[PDB]
DNA sequence: TGCATCAGAGCCCAAAA
DNA sequence: TATAATGGGAGCCTCTGATGCA
């Protein structure tokens, strides 16, 4: 495989004579594909949380849990998303939609969830009071393509709804697999905290994985067509 | 012309069967202990059944003739062994 | 099937050195 | 027993019979 060049065709499919393995790669015969040692592994993080929003109650579908992709709220007209505690923002982007959280002395007093149509008005590290706009919402907005909503529990105070979901979603994480190292771990493997994904010479040079998540393999050196 | 139908290896691929050879004899030592069996002749079992029937021969520091009989048996105690060994 | 091509088979004795 | 090393190197007559070819 051409240096830095990523598969089309994945670790263990069957292949059909002919088939594309890689831009410039054809293979000449059918059989099951097998990647040769795999130079970057990704590893995408599973994550369950507690994240809070509020919007206008005129604007929100009702829905018991929202799956990815799917619209949460449609605004006539522009809202203003605002902070319902005092403290510093850590803010974290995932591929689309945004995490934001509040925290004061040290401990995270609140975590709210910006779907997709919301802007944040903040960055990273920055003091807000109660009541300040966090985020611009317009238009219709939705579930990221990447987050999910598994419970959605709904209190509605004056003319809006604020929704506490329980989110799932992944975040990814690469990690560089040197000549000298070989992974031990397969393709869809689960793993929790501690197992070790990639071994190399000595201890400090290992890839052990942080917590649950799930395995992929990319960039492999060739592929073996057995 | 025959040795260049064996492609050389390339760095990645160097390591890798230099450190499956390593994994191996270090494996055969512990099947030794497992069995109480010599590592020698755990060793030449092994090695027999990757080049395959065709090579089969007594070998000198063995203690026992080495026969396909004698691969079976000492095979089918190795077939024997919980999953963790 | 009848013709060409090549591999393999031989190339004096005794004397001497 | 440990830098890395990865595909060689050369040459001076006639008959008979089997073998490989239109």
């Amino acid at each position: 495989l051409p240096p830095g060049v990523d598969a089309l065709v994945k670790d263990g499919e069957e292949v059909v004579k002919g088939q594309e393995l890689a831009p410039g790669v054809v293979s000449r015969l059918d059989g099951v594909a097998l990647y040769r040692f795999p130079r970057r592994v990704r590893v995408e993080y599973v994550k369950k949380e507690r994240a809070g929003l509020r919007l206008p109650l005129a604007a929100w579908v009702e829905k018991e849990a929202y799956k990815p992709g799917e619209i949460l709220a449609e605004l006539p007209e522009p809202y203003l998303f605002r902070a319902e505690e005092e403290g510093v923002v850590e803010l974290k982007e995932l591929e689309e939609g945004a995490f934001l959280v509040l925290r004061r002395e040290d401990e995270p007093v609140a975590t709210y969830f910006l779907p997709v149509g919301m802007t944040p008005l903040v960055v990273h590290g920055e003091i807000v009071e109660k009541g300040q706009p966090l985020a611009e919402a317009k238009g219709l907005l939705r579930m990221p393509r990447q987050v999910r909503a598994a419970q959605v529990e709904a209190e509605e105070e004056g003319e809006t709804v604020y929704l506490t979901l329980f989110l799932e979603w992944t975040e990814p994480k690469d990690y560089r697999v040197q000549p000298h190292m070989n992974v031990v771990v397969p393709e869809g493997a689960r793993v929790e905290a501690g197992d070790k994904i990639v071994a190399a010479i000595d201890p400090e040079e290992e890839v052990i994985a942080e917590a649950e998540g799930v395995v992929h393999l990319h960039e492999p050196a060739s592929i073996l067509v057995v | 012309h025959e040795i260049g139908q064996v492609p050389l290896l390339t760095l990645e691929e160097e390591v890798e069967l230099a450190r499956k050879v390593e994994e191996g004899m270090e494996a055969i030592k512990k099947l030794s202990e497992i069995t109480g069996l010599d590592p020698d002749l755990i060793r030449e079992v092994v090695r027999a059944k990757i080049l395959g029937s065709a090579r089969v021969r007594h070998i000198p520091g063995l203690k026992e003739t080495l026969d396909p009989k004698t691969v079976e048996e000492i095979d089918q105690k190795l077939k024997s062994l919980p999953k963790e060994h």
